[PDB]
């Protein structure tokens, strides 16, 4: 019910492949939402709280036991008339709906009063890292879990992409502490070592 | 024979003392393969172009179809349109192609309103009920139903929004009715009548959009697939992927979401085959130049011939005509 | 041992790979080192 | 690509008529005429 | 929304001016299909 | 103008879709990048 942030910095992380094309042993310019390196990210804890806005896409990190956190909520205002997206997982099934649903304030799971027309239905220390995109009526998602803020690089591969077609402007979580950070549109320089893994990255506009 | 060839080259029944760069040899491939996944049931057509209602154009009706044997021949015998508009394909390949997956939009507009359902275009359809992205590729399919969602006393059934405060993008829709804000309701219904005019007859719209496989294809077209041959030069079709080479066994590691990879010049250099699996490497037949050495035609015919940059014992050998170019 | 070179057009049965996949090919000199020396 | 839909041939060959097939490869077989100019008059002029 | 058109060698003329021209409400008095437009697009004619 | 409807890019995108501004604007890239090309090789000539 209580939330306290701080900030702090990014250094290089939140790089992922942009296609699924092998390639080995090279250098490749592309441009796509990325994560600027050395950003200015945000560091909330979560005590026993209003919507965080979503500009565009949004990188998300945590560092949590167990399944503390659940899943999201999306939309851009949320009471009853504009569609809202609604994603909850618990043991990897999540379920995913797109329903005119109204949220409670401060929405927890022991999140929402009534829904309608749904029109959607989708059944499917260690760092947990996540990258939110939603374009041209795609939601896509790409995702990764690395053992350890930290240095390095570490690519993000692809789960889904679902076409809602409704417009995101405010996104909130339902579970404490986390990271966020926000995409911006550039270009960056990756480098295929052997073993088709991303290994270094140039920003071509810091 | 190669002076034969030389005096073609050089345009001339004379040809003097030198040696000419002819021309190239290559090695012509023997047979040819298909492989495509292995998948039976068909795709549910049916029930999209022969459906008894149509939705409302501000609240589009969409459908998703995967994993299925997509047969478009069959798309005729349910509805009486006159022909396809395609964009990005002609409607003659389809049964040649492998999609991930397919999505139908159906509803129902105007006429003269047929014309704002392509790439680019503005209006009261195409800004506040349905856009279409400018790099669009599908196929669009619209026809009359004046028999059917026509009455004599007026229809008014289907709605269409008139006011928005600001236009949609792509793929986008919006199903509210707040009060427009001298405020106006939102949503207006067309007056359908069988007596109007052409331009002001219902005709209903399905637009289909597929995805130009990127990733492994779950529909695709009635073709069947042959058996494997690796280590000789073939003609080979992986899911719509066609070439000519020789395919070997391959170490690469491909993620489970990667398909295939590519060369600098953004040519196939591996491939994942649909049903094993497994990964194949791909290279390009024997290849070469030739060049005549000649004492010029004045004194003798006899020629020596020169396979540059080839080891002797690897020299084309095969006597059949059907196996090299010269 | 000074200067490097890419490569003198001997028999071919990276790079050099596909500049001979796509047509450019590169011929060798007439005389040998042994003879300039 | 020069302006045409793709950069290889087959896929052109794959999902278009020959009407509309040959309208794509003429971009390609332009572009890559020019640029063998380009190059053939580079070396030219560095053998001088 | 003329009662009547005149024949085609003696073709009627208007002449319009000094008005402010939205070709948007044209759909609405004759059941045509499209236009026919030559060195413009239709969907661009009210930003000229 | 190189065989385009104009020789201004703001003119041809204020009264042409999309689709066709990028048929009649590759004209105009093509025409320019002749130029320029035909001025680099002369000045390449004169510099030696
Ligand atoms: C990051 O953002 C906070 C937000 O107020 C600001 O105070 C701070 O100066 C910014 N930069 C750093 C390095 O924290
Ligand atoms: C690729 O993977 C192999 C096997 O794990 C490893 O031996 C090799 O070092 C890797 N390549 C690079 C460039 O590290
Ligand atoms: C459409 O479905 C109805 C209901 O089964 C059927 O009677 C009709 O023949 C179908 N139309 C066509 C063209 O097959
Ligand atoms: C059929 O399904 C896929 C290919 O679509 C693959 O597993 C294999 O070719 C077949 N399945 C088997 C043999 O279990
Ligand atoms: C041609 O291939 C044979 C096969 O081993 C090899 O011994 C020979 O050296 C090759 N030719 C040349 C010029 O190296
Ligand atoms: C315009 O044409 C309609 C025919 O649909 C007619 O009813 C109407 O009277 C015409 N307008 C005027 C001002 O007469």
């Amino acid at each position: 019910i209580t939330r306290t942030q701080s900030y702090t910095n990014s250094f290089t992380r939140g790089v992922y492949y942009p296609d699924k094309v092998f390639r080995s042993s090279v250098l490749h310019s592309t441009q796509d939402l990325f994560l600027p390196f050395f950003s200015n990210v945000t560091w909330f804890h979560a005590i026993h709280n209003p919507a965080l806005p979503f500009n565009d896409g949004v990188y998300f990190a945590s560092t949590e036991k167990s399944n503390i956190i659940r899943g999201w909520i999306f939309g851009t205002t949320l009471d009853s008339k504009t569609q809202s997206l609604l994603i909850v997982n618990n043991a990897t099934n999540v379920v995913i709906k797109v329903c005119e649903f109204q949220f409670c304030n401060d929405p927890f799971l022991d999140v929402y009063s009534s829904a309608n027309n749904c029109t959607f239905e989708y059944v499917s220390k260690n760092l947990r890292e996540f990258v939110f995109k939603n374009i041209d009526g795609y939601f896509k998602i790409y995702s990764k879990h690395t053992p350890i803020l930290p240095q390095g690089f570490s690519a993000l591969e692809p789960l889904v992409d679902l076409p809602i077609g409704i417009n995101i402007t405010r996104f909130q979580t339902l579970l404490a502490a986390y990271y966020v950070g926000y995409l911006q549109p550039r270009t960056f320089l990756l480098k295929y070592n052997e073993n088709g893994t991303i290994t270094d990255a140039v920003d071509c506009a810091l | 024979d190669p002076l034969s060839e030389t005096k073609c080259t050089l345009k001339s029944f004379t040809v003097e003392k030198g040696i000419y760069q002819t021309s190239n040899f290559r090695v012509q491939p023997t047979e040819s393969i298909v492989r495509f996944p292995n998948i039976t049931n068909l795709c549910p057509f049916h029930e999209v172009f022969n459906a008894t209602t149509f939705a409302s154009v501000y609240a589009w009706n969409r459908k998703r179809i995967s994993n299925c044997v997509a047969d478009y021949s069959v798309i005729y015998n349910f509805a009486p349109f006159f022909a396809f508009k395609c964009y990005g394909v002609s409607p003659t390949k389809l049964n040649d192609l492998c999609f991930t997956n397919v999505y139908a939009d159906s509803f129902v507009i105007r006429g003269n309103e047929v014309s704002q359902i392509a790439p680019g275009q503005t209006g009261n359809i195409a800004d506040y009920n349905y856009k279409l992205p400018d790099d669009f590729t599908g196929c669009v399919i619209a026809w009359n139903s004046n028999k059917l969602d026509s009455k004599p006393s007026g229809n008014y059934n289907y709605l269409y929004r008139l006011f928005r405060k600001s236009k949609l993008k792509p793929f986008e829709r919006d199903i509210s009715t707040e009060i427009y804000q001298n405020c106006y309701s939102p949503l207006q219904s067309y007056g359908f009548r069988p007596t109007y005019g052409v331009g002001h007859q219902p005709y209903r719209v399905v637009v289909l959009s597929f995805e130009l496989l990127h990733a492994p294809a779950t529909v695709c077209g009635p073709k069947k697939s042959t058996n494997l041959v690796k280590n000789k030069c073939v003609n080979f079709n992986f899911n719509g992927l066609t070439g000519t080479g020789v395919l070997t066994e391959s170490n690469k590691k491909f993620l489970p979401f990667q398909q295939f990879g590519r060369d600098i010049a953004d040519t196939t250099d591996a491939v994942r085959d649909p049903q094993t699996l497994e990964i194949l490497d791909i290279t390009p037949c024997s290849f070469g130049g030739v060049s005549v050495i000649t004492p010029g035609t004045n004194t003798s015919n006899q020629v020596a011939v020169l396979y540059q940059g080839v080891n002797c014992t690897e020299v084309p050998v095969a006597i059949h005509a059907d196996q090299l170019t010269p | 041992n000074k200067v490097t070179l890419a490569d003198a057009g001997f028999i071919k049965q990276d790079l050099i790979c596909a500049q001979k996949f796509n047509g450019l090919t590169v011929l060798p000199p007439l005389l040998t080192d042994e003879m300039i020396a | 690509k020069f302006g045409a839909i793709s950069s290889v041939l087959n896929d052109i060959l794959s999902r278009l008529d020959p009407p509309e097939a040959e309208v794509q490869i003429d971009r390609l077989i332009t572009g890559r005429l020019q640029s063998l100019q380009t190059y053939v008059t580079q070396q030219l002029i560095r053998a001088a």
